[PDB]
């Protein structure tokens, strides 16, 4: 009974009718694999109880990927509809995205044999990857989440050096926090990035970028 | 063939065998681009997509959020169908025309209506 | 012993169709 | 040879025309770079002098 | 969660069970801890539809590990809102069987 | 056992992923040299026919046409590749240059190698087979240059120093994609065939004196080519 | 009239239509028109070639060795490297025309007598 | 000749003029930047006593 | 970085990532070959080769082993020298350089012994 | 205190009596050898070990550095040097020039 056990405990987590007050518990749980082997019994027992997992990778990890969680093994069950319309609009792409730049990585050693719209992926997904990094203990608002996503979706990050990716993205942020502080307050009271909002976004974007010098000294326009 | 009639068979072998090849010709399109293949692979790519697209139909399960009925295709209609559709005698229609059409007559339709 | 070592070195035995063609516009030699 | 000179200007003055484009777009953007440069520089003097601060406190 | 990749591709709604299931060291109790600093800003909200209340069960964890967890939740200002239900390691089976 | 498993399934399929790029790859760089052959063969063709003009206004009786009264050697230019991953390639070729080496030394003439690309010196090192002069580094890529260098100094050793009394090429000829078949060709002393049926400046002999040695390096610059696309 | 195809050994570089072309041939200097008797003639080492059209400017090339024949109906220049005028270093062409390499020397040349030098 | 000379002058004028407009942009951000930190030293201050 | 400091999480964050691709790209290697390999994956297996050679030392208690005598490296020293490992600075030396070697100046040593 | 893992791999390929060099160890080390022999072979076995590493590195490399073709004939020697026929021993003295 031990797989009684666990699923008699994870699922109290639930989301009640209006009826019964309309309150919520959500589960994280944590389990610990060996060797990764996602198919020993109690990892086996917790995939199958729960509606989704991230399955953290020590491979990905060391390859400075952090928190190293494996997209594309990785699911939610419960998918968009436990994301605001803004999060959902700006990274429906990314995992298509990510999806061909795991394909094409082989190909990053002889790219100049490539389609345009290969080179093009290839070259998204290679920011894409460093879009989704983040310090410990720097956790992000849903907005500035939207904002990060909506600058590597878009493609405004195609301009910026992947090796410089992490810190636009922040000093990015840190400006529209400090000096056009209405985005951010548009996202989290309507929840969606309307058109009036996105068009500002962007010319907030061009402008940060002129401003912006990469680490190996070229401008970014 | 025992079970199922053998033009059904030879229908639907030629079908696997056209959307193995699209798949495998897939790498190709996606990396190289499709202007890499050739005239033949072309073609075979381009009825490879209707093919694949005209497997999709207008489910009945739809009806609450398309409005527009579900339809039962019936198995003869769908043989003959697709053994038109693999010799390329609707190849020259838009891949648009079969997206979510319901048999033979219907693709008429949103063909014409395009 | 390094000494030995190249004297004995120095006596030590160590055991080790088609064809290009230019056309020519005339019937014959 | 007056005929001369002024082929002659003429045409390094046409040349030296498109050169003075190219040398104004190119000293823009030296010294657009040299601008943006010290404002990036001010900014990150910036946050480390906040990251000092917020030490200090 | 605060964290992109999980917000992004794998996001969590209130009332589902995302399991985070990887080899040790690799940012498993990071990611929960970011999560539960991430509603610090829901919490000063103070409207219940919006505040997250967070119970953080150690189980089998050193007493240290459940300390330096508990300091990253202070200095993110995240207890006010967390409580930690601690079985660690020397704690007999019964309590770590029973911390869920 | 089961951890050596899964290592070699790693391996497996990080393989899998390198050779299925070098594949597309592969096709990619076969349409670009097939490409390039496209390119250079009416230059090839043009040359062909103001040749055949010249042999038409000529005493065909330069050293390339005649053969040598007693030939008691011949050169070999084996083109090859200069990097691997080609299966059969370099050994089509090879084993094609030893089964003519194998005719030249039945009819009496020793060969004298010369060799284009870096697998084939390696092959000819290991059986300690001497070759007089080796290029390497274009392959993959060919240009005029090099085809030119190669044959200048091919034909320098026939004209003459030991020098020899014949040459051959060794090459990769590319029908199709699907075939690509080692062959051998003599490429001097030439054969002139009579098919049936012009001013020249000053006149027709000098001009077919120094297209001869340019028509040459045409042909040894379509065979690197050729190779080139066959090895892709 | 004439269309000059002047064609590498690698690539075709120009096939556009032309009024006149004139080169130094071996046996001296020789210009062409239309209807031409066919002809074939070595092109000196430094041989330089201009080519008159209808409406552009008069073009220049470099030419490296090469072999012109005229036909009834195109005059064709077979080079081995051919530079127009507007793909010319002159600098390096200068620097290259006092090579002691005498085929270098011969193609600086060739590149300075198109370079209007 | 004269116009292109009067374009690279006019050019500088507008480099001058960028120039300016990049010491607006940065020390508006400097000092927005600065407060900010000073916000977040006195609220951790605030926090640790 | 907030304890050890963030030159020092820097360079050791580089070293992992270093070592990882060079795990990863082991097996192609000895499967394939260096050459098959990308310029910048060549170069990383060079660096990657040197690191792991350069985290050996002849370690004091272990004279029994090595023969000779032992070496401690001072943190900064250790933080430097890996900085120029990871930046191509010492990617002329021969892997034997680095092989149980204590520090920079040894390193030196070492490389001209050889 | 150590272990000599003879390997059937290295027995058909020659090497015998067959110590895996890496894998194989003695922890007494040079204070079980007299002092000749610590002398002349104190690196022997990690010079050995690495030796094995560069050859299965350089199996397939086109070419291979100096420093690097230096070491894999000076290790194919001592390799060489390390064979032994069953029932023929050799005084310490012999050894030690040996290995010398
Ligand atoms: N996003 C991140 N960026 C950088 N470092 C991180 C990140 N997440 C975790 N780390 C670091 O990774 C190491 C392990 O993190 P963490 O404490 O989350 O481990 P864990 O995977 O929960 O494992 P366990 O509890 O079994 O030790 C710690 O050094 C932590 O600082
Ligand atoms: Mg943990």
């Amino acid at each position: 009974d031990v797989f009684y056990l666990h699923s008699r405990l994870l699922e109290r987590c639930a989301k009640l009718s209006d009826e019964l007050g309309g309150g919520s518990m959500t589960g994280l749980p944590i389990i610990e694999t060996k060797a990764n082997d996602i198919s020993a019994f109690i990892p086996t027992n917790v995939i199958s109880i729960t509606d989704g997992q991230c399955f953290l990778e020590s491979d990905l990890f060391n390859q400075g990927v952090r928190p190293a969680i494996n997209v594309g093994v990785s699911v939610s069950r419960v998918g968009g509809a436990a994301q605001i319309k803004a999060m959902k609009e700006v990274a429906g792409s990314l995992r298509l995205d990510l999806s061909q730049y795991r394909e094409l990585e082989a190909f990053a050693a002889f790219a100049s044999d490539l389609d345009a719209a290969s080179k093009a992926q290839l070259d998204r997904g290679a920011r894409l990857v460093e879009l989704l990094k983040q310090p410990q203990y720097s956790p992000l608002a849903v907005e500035e989440q939207v904002v990060a996503i909506f600058l590597g979706t878009q493609g405004h990050l195609d301009s910026v050096p992947v090796e410089d990716v992490q810190r636009f993205e922040s000093e990015l942020l840190e400006h529209v926090k400090a000096s056009h502080s209405d985005i951010f307050d548009g996202i989290r009271e309507t929840k969606k990035l309307s058109e009036e909002a996105e068009e500002k976004l962007v010319s907030v974007i061009n402008e940060f970028k002129k401003g912006f010098q990469a680490s190996d000294g070229s401008s970014v326009v | 063939p025992a079970i199922v009639g053998d033009e059904h068979y030879r229908v639907a072998q030629e079908v696997i065998r056209i959307l193995q090849r699209y798949k495998d010709l897939q790498d190709i399109i996606a990396i190289l681009g499709i202007d890499e293949l050739s005239e033949e692979d072309k073609q075979l790519v381009n009825r490879a997509r209707r093919i694949e697209r005209f497997l999709s139909q207008n489910m009945m399960a739809a009806e609450q959020f398309t409005g527009q009925p579900g339809s039962t295709v019936p198995l003869k209609e769908t043989i003959e169908a697709f053994d038109k559709l693999t010799k390329g005698e609707f190849d020259h229609l838009p891949e648009q025309a079969f997206f979510l059409i319901g048999g033979l007559d219907d693709l008429a339709k949103k063909a014409e209506s395009l | 012993l390094v000494s030995v070592i190249n004297e004995f070195k120095k006596g030590f035995q160590a055991s080790d169709l088609e064809k290009e063609s230019v056309k020519v516009r005339k019937p014959a030699p | 040879a007056e005929r001369e000179a002024m082929l002659a200007k003429t045409a390094a003055d046409n040349r030296k025309s498109a050169e003075q484009v190219a040398a104004a777009q190119a000293d823009y953007e030296k010294e657009m770079a040299e601008a943006r440069a010290q404002a990036s520089a001010l900014r990150d003097e910036a946050r480390a002098a906040g990251r000092s601060v917020v030490d200090e406190k | 969660t605060g964290i992109k990749a999980i917000d992004a591709m794998t996001p969590i709604g209130r009332g589902q069970r995302q399991l985070i299931i990887g080899d040790r060291k690799t940012g498993k109790t990071a990611v929960c801890v970011d999560t539960i600093l991430n509603q610090r800003e829901a919490w000063l909200t103070g409207d219940p539809k919006q505040q997250v209340r967070c119970v953080y069960v150690a189980i089998g964890q050193k007493g240290t590990t459940i300390a330096s967890v508990k300091r990253a939740l202070e200095e993110g200002g995240a207890m006010e809102y967390t409580t930690i239900v601690a079985a660690p390691a020397s704690d007999a089976a019964g309590f770590k069987w029973l911390a869920p | 056992t089961l951890r050596e498993l899964r290592g070699r399934i790693r391996s497996a399929g990080s393989i899998k992923k390198i050779t299925k790029a070098q594949e597309l790859i592969a096709t990619s760089r076969i349409a670009k040299a097939q490409a390039r052959v496209e390119a250079a063969r009416p230059y090839a063709a043009e040359i062909t026919n103001m040749l055949t003009e010249l042999a038409g206004a000529s005493a065909l009786d330069h050293p390339l046409l005649v053969e040598r009264k007693q030939p008691k050697r011949a050169g070999v230019l084996v083109v090859s590749s200069d990097r691997g991953l080609c299966g059969a390639y370099n050994a089509n070729v090879l084993r094609r240059a030893e089964e003519l080496f194998s005719l030249l030394r039945d009819e009496g003439k020793d060969p004298v190698l010369y060799v284009v690309g870096r697998k084939a010196l390696g092959y000819f090192s290991f059986r300690q087979r001497t070759v007089v002069e080796s290029w390497t580094g274009f392959s993959e890529r060919p240009t005029y240059e090099n085809a030119r260098e190669i044959a200048d100094t091919l034909v320098n050793a026939f004209m003459a120093i030991l020098g020899v009394d014949e040459l051959h090429i060794v090459f990769t000829e590319f029908r199709s994609m699907l075939s690509q078949t080692a062959v051998a060709r003599r490429a001097a002393p030439m054969e002139v065939e009579y098919v049936g049926e012009y001013s020249f400046e000053p006149d027709p002999e000098t001009l077919f004196d120094a297209l001869l040695p340019r028509y040459i390096a045409t042909r040894v610059y379509a065979a690197l080519l050729e190779a080139a696309a066959s090895e892709s | 009239d004439l269309n000059v195809e002047i064609v590498a050994v690698e690539r075709e570089l120009w096939s556009g239509p032309a009024t006149f072309v004139f080169t130094r041939t071996t046996a001296g200097e020789i210009g062409i028109l239309p209807r031409h008797i066919p002809l074939v003639a070595q092109l000196v080492d430094d041989a330089m070639v201009r080519v008159e059209r209808e409406g552009e400017d008069d073009l220049r090339i470099a030419v490296d060795g090469g072999f012109l024949s005229v036909t009834e109906e195109t005059v064709r220049i077979l080079v081995e490297n051919a530079q127009f005028e507007s793909e010319i270093d002159a600098d390096a062409a200068k620097e290259d025309a006092a090579s002691d390499d005498e085929r270098t020397a011969a193609w600086g040349r060739a590149r300075l007598r198109a370079l209007g030098q | 000749l004269a116009d292109a000379d009067a374009m690279h002058a006019k050019a500088l004028a507008d480099a001058k003029a960028e120039s300016e407009k990049v010491t607006e942009e940065a020390k508006q951000d400097s000092e927005r930047i600065a407060a900010q930190l000073s916000e977040q030293a006195g609220s951790e201050a605030e926090r640790i006593k």
